[PDB]
């Protein structure tokens, strides 16, 4: 019955939205301090925008009265918005890997690819999926991409790669969290897990997938809730940051 | 501006363009500090890989590693060490086949461990007197009781390897002294550094190899801190 | 025989002790407690200087109050242009441990040394157009700590082998050797007139040479921990010393005395850096908990804080002028503020 | 041996320094703070006009 | 220090000659360059600017589109003449000008190459036939239609000399800074718009050609030229 699994996503997305304008005020305030200064806080920055407007886009979208003016530009919106989301978590992962399994060589500025494969290739895979075919997201009854014909592959190609290379790279990661571990298995384990949940999207997998609808609901309508939790108040950087911070503008 | 002012501002960029190719070679290479004894034999470990400082750079998985023998220096060191505060870790040699400098080895690493400006800072540990350490206790010379009493309330832990089959009665010496100094490094600051034992020689090969992966090991710890995984 | 030396020894320190205290007739506090307040001080920072790869350690003014020199244990020297943010020159090093920078007072050679023994005159002036090592200083047996330029041709050194060394730069030898110091140096003043310094070591001391071929003339301890820091006052007569027990202390040359205490209960980091204001109204110190402190130097209490660093500040300087102060950092960041 | 001549030497060269009582060097402080006052940019903030900075 | 240069001689009016410069003893490479020309009995004039490394090139009113490019490597400062107007027949000398604060620029100078060929801050200097006696006192005026004093209080007037048969030598840059290796006996002073040099105790190896030079507007413009005749 689609009478929960629209409240649920509604409070969700709506408490979403709240928490990463707090990320993103917060990344913005201790931007000075010299550890919120590199490319790691730049990805969680740029992929808590990206949800963060993508987010945004889906409430207006729920109300939104369907037709060709105002739902082709939404569609079209909710395709660069969501794609570049799923960019970030690929890029987030890649930069994971390259940064505890291929431990050297990371240090050093990349601030190329990073901005290509998020912001970038979203913007080339939806210009080539507006050439293949325009009418196509418009669809009908709810204004989404179409999930009738073969458009929403151009959404669930790109989606469904990353969630695969964002779960392999999440098993080395935890591979290592457990060899490390294994010098408390279980739990430090699972924290890395619960850590790991918001940034990289292995909770999308449902998605795939779909009792279940339910749990895709209630897991991907507070990623932007999990990554404020577990990149913005428990990070030890950020909270360090914010005490230094706190202590200067008491002091100034 | 003027002319001038633009001219000084085309230098002061400049500048800042080999600052940038600089420090591309700075974030790349990983700076050891490496702090001995004398009768240790640091001073042939760096010339197996080859006043003030020494510097001795080298590169093994063409990763460049940029060892800092502290050389013509005096007897107290509580104070340049901060100088070390930023170096990935403390290459820390001991001479293992004179059991009599070996306490004062001892409260040494205690010294270094349980210091600040080093509590991010990584101990990488290298006794280096295997083949003497052999030598010695294959014969009836070599006492570890007398020098070190309780070695007889201590058995080879079952997490124990004999390289070559070793010998008995050898591989329970190394690892005496292998246990009494990760002890030392146990029972304080957990969480933020981590010790790495190593049996080597001074004429051993791949000496650079066991130091590539111990700064591998810690900066994979270090990089999954950064993040909110341990 | 030996006990009969140190007996000797103590009778004396106990006779300099007594001899202190019956000339301690009155107290700073006593009298400033009658002029009015310095006020809150708020500076701000005006310019902030990035281009370092690593830790400051150490930076000098040079006496135009404009031209600044930064030392970076990456093994570089920067001379920056304080008004316009400019970088003039980058000097790279052949140790990459340097622990002290200084500028000639004529501002045509550049003082740099540290972990490698050896103190290194750079010209930077010559006609080939290119900062090049002028001359290298070796008869030190431990790191360089702080080096300063008397003229262009000699210049003054304290290392961590307890012993301050003047050089003739020409020759390239010790003209004089300072001893007496049972500890690491590490920061030494100048006097204005240039023929006294004062030099401040680990033994938690500072002694007072006499340039012109003499020794230590006096004395001064009362600090807790070690002293990593020293200022002369402008008139000469006093001096600012600052320990790694929270503490910078005033002592005047004229009395052999601690005039007063800098120390805040809530302040228990060390003080790495100290200097003077022009009118000499305003002590400054650089603390590791990453702030800086102006303190109204008469009437013992603080008078300001410049907390914009994010890292342990090292070192600190004030403009001849007294224009502006420059505070380097761990963060590899100079600010300036006023 | 040696070393204990030479602190009785160093001593002694510093016990004999005519000493002035704290009272006076302490308002001589004061004096050169009061004058000297007008020419302190950080003391009284010296107006954006004579401020390079 | 040596600047020579080469590539001059007679040239036709088709328009296509190379001229080269090569520097020794220098910093070649972390030093700005300077083209200026010298018509035959007549005044100096100023050709070109490359500055350190390179991306900031100016060009005259009258040689743009006479190119100039600079090869590091082998220290050698390059211009190509693509015409070759018989207004041209210039002796061109390189000068080396470097541009920090409190810098000298214009510092030393080439040995000119002969190619004879078959807004604009005027700068006057009207006297040109000062008689003196060795002993004696000497005062040149130059003068300025726009200001010469920028708002950073530093004044842009640059004082030359050039004995006969001999490439022009740095005097006095920004009208009251003496050049390095020059007889304390020369001065500049001024208040803007107009400004004098006073020469004391002429030795007699003071005779010559006096220049003077702006340095504000990248344009830069010489002066008559006053030869003291002796
Ligand atoms: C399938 C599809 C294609 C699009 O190009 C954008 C569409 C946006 C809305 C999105 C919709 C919002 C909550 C629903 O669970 C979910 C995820 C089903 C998949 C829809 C998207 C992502």
């Amino acid at each position: 019955h689609q009478v929960a699994l629209s409240s649920i996503s509604y409070v969700g997305c709506s408490l979403s939205v709240l928490c990463l304008v707090a990320t993103l005020v917060t990344f913005a305030v201790l931007s000075s301090v010299s550890t919120i200064r590199n490319q790691r806080y730049h990805i969680h920055a740029n992929l808590s925008f990206a949800v963060l407007v993508a987010q945004v886009l889906l409430l207006i979208s729920f109300r939104l009265e369907p037709g060709t003016t105002p739902c082709q530009v939404m569609a079209v919106l909710l395709h660069y918005f969501f794609l570049s989301a799923f960019a970030w978590m690929l890029v987030e992962g890649l930069h994971l890997y390259s940064m505890v399994i291929k431990v050297f060589g990371s240090e050093d500025s990349k601030h190329r690819y990073y901005y290509g494969m998020g912001w970038g290739f979203p913007l080339l895979i939806c210009i080539i999926s507006l050439s293949f075919a325009m009418d196509s997201y418009g669809t009908s009854n709810n204004c989404w991409l179409s999930l009738a014909s073969g458009a929403i592959w151009a959404f669930v190609a790109p989606a469904l790669f990353v969630i695969v290379v964002n779960i392999g790279i999440l098993i080395a990661v935890t591979r290592v969290i457990s060899q490390i571990s294994a010098d408390s298995a279980f739990k430090l384990t699972a924290k890395a897990v619960a850590v790991l949940l918001p940034i990289l999207g292995t909770s999308w997998v449902f998605g795939v997938l779909a009792v279940f609808q339910y749990m895709f609901a209630t897991l991907n309508s507070l990623q932007g809730l999990f990554i404020f939790l577990f990149h913005c108040l428990l990070n030890s950087e950020v909270r360090a940051a914010f005490k230094h911070k706190t202590k200067v503008w008491s002091l100034t | 501006l003027s002319a001038e002012d633009k001219a000084a501002v085309e230098r002061s960029k400049m500048i800042e363009k080999q600052l940038q190719k600089d420090k591309q070679v700075y974030r790349a290479t990983h700076r050891l500090l490496l702090l001995g004894a004398d009768n240790s034999g640091k001073s042939t470990i760096v010339k197996q890989m080859r006043s003030g400082i020494f510097e001795t750079k080298f590169q093994v998985d063409k990763v460049n590693f940029h060892m800092f023998d502290v050389g013509a220096q005096r007897d107290e060191r509580r104070k340049w060490i901060q100088c070390f505060n930023d170096v990935t870790a403390i290459i820390f040699v001991v001479d293992s086949s004179d059991y009599n400098r070996l306490q004062e080895a001892l409260n040494d690493f205690k010294s270094i461990w349980n210091n600040r400006w080093l509590r991010t800072i990584s101990v990488i540990l290298f006794l280096n007197k295997q083949d003497l350490l052999a030598e010695k206790v294959l014969a009836g010379k070599s006492k570890i009781e007398d020098y070190f009493p309780e070695f007889a309330r201590y058995t080879t832990p079952e997490d124990a390897t004999p390289e070559p089959g070793e010998d008995p009665r050898v591989t329970r010496a190394k690892y005496f002294i292998r246990d009494e100094f990760l002890r030392i490094s146990t029972a304080s600051g957990d969480g933020r550094h981590y010790c790495y034992p190593h049996f080597t020689c001074s004429v051993d090969t791949e000496n650079a190899r066991r130091i590539f992966n111990d700064c591998r090991d810690i900066i994979q710890r270090m990089h999954l801190r950064q993040y909110e995984l341990l | 025989e030996l006990d009969q030396l140190r007996q000797e020894a103590e009778q004396l320190k106990n006779q300099i002790r007594d001899a202190r205290k019956a000339c301690a007739d009155a107290t700073l506090s006593q009298i400033t407690n009658n002029i009015d307040p310095v006020g809150r001080i708020q500076m701000r920072t005006r310019r902030t200087l990035r281009g370092h790869l690593a830790k400051i350690y150490a930076m000098h003014w040079g006496t135009d109050s404009r031209l600044l020199v930064s030392a970076s244990q990456d093994g570089k020297l920067i001379i920056w242009d304080s008004y316009t943010t400019n970088k003039v020159h980058a000097i790279p090093l052949r140790s990459s441990w340097v622990m002290t920078c200084a500028y000639a007072p004529s501002g045509n050679y550049v003082a740099c040394g540290g972990l490698d023994n050896i103190c290194s005159i750079y010209n930077l002036k010559t006609r080939e157009g290119n900062v090049r090592v002028s001359r290298e200083l070796a008869g030190h047996t431990g790191y360089l700590s702080c080096c300063r330029f008397l003229d262009d041709n000699q210049i003054v050194t304290s290392s961590g082998d307890t012993t301050c060394a003047l050089w003739d730069i020409e020759t390239g030898q010790q003209t004089t050797t300072f001893t007496g110091h049972t500890g690491d140096v590490m920061s030494l003043s100048l006097a204005p007139d240039t023929r006294l310094f004062v030099s401040g070591a680990c033994d938690a001391s500072a002694k007072l040479w006499d340039v012109r071929e003499g020794m230590c003339r006096q004395t001064f301890t009362g600090h807790e921990s070690d002293i990593n820091a020293i200022c002369f006052f402008p008139n000469g007569n006093a001096f600012a010393t600052g320990s790694d027990d929270a503490t910078c202390r005033l002592f005047d040359l004229r009395a052999d005395q601690e005039l007063m205490t800098y120390s805040h209960d809530n302040i228990i980091c060390g003080i790495t850096s100290v200097s003077f204001s022009k009118s000499g109204r305003l002590l400054l110190a650089g603390y590791d908990d990453f702030n800086c402190n102006v303190w109204d130097a008469l009437k013992a209490d603080r008078a300001g804080v410049l907390a914009g660093h994010d890292n342990r500040v090292s070192c600190l300087g004030v403009t001849d002028d007294g224009m502006a102060v420059a505070t380097g950092s761990w963060d590899s960041f100079l600010k300036i503020w006023n | 041996i040696a070393q204990a001549r030479k602190l009785v030497e160093q001593l002694k060269m510093e016990a004999n320094i005519d000493r002035i009582k704290v009272s006076k060097a302490a308002a001589d402080l004061m004096a050169y703070c009061e004058a000297h006052a007008k020419e302190d940019p950080l003391l009284t903030p010296v107006p954006a006009s004579e401020n390079p900075f | 220090v040596q600047l020579v240069e080469s590539g001059g001689g007679l040239v036709q009016p088709g328009g296509s000659r190379k001229l080269s410069c090569s520097a020794s003893g220098f910093a070649f490479s972390s030093f700005g360059m300077h083209w200026v020309r010298q018509a035959p009995e007549k005044g100096l004039e100023w050709v070109a600017y490359i500055s350190s490394g390179s991306g900031t090139i100016y060009y005259a009113d009258t040689v743009k589109g006479f190119t100039i490019s600079r090869d590091d490597p082998k220290n050698t400062l390059f211009l190509q003449m693509t015409s070759l107007r018989s207004e041209d027949t210039a002796m061109y000398y390189c000068v080396r000008s470097i541009y920090y604060y409190g810098s000298s620029p214009f510092d030393f100078w080439g040995q000119g190459t002969t190619l004879t060929v078959s807004s604009d801050i005027v700068m006057t200097q009207a006297t040109s036939s000062v008689p003196v006696t060795p002993g004696e006192s000497v005062s040149i005026s130059c003068r300025s239609s726009k200001s010469l004093l920028h708002s950073n209080g530093n004044t842009y007037l640059y004082w030359f000399l050039q004995r006969p048969g001999q490439s022009p030598q740095l005097l006095i840059y920004r009208m009251s800074n003496l050049a390095s290796g020059v007889p304390d006996r020369f001065s500049g002073s001024g208040s803007g718009t107009a400004f004098t040099l006073t020469i004391s105790r002429l030795e007699a190896e003071d005779v010559g050609v006096y220049y003077c030079m702006q340095h504000l507007e990248y344009p830069l413009t010489f002066g008559a030229g006053t030869k003291l005749e002796l």
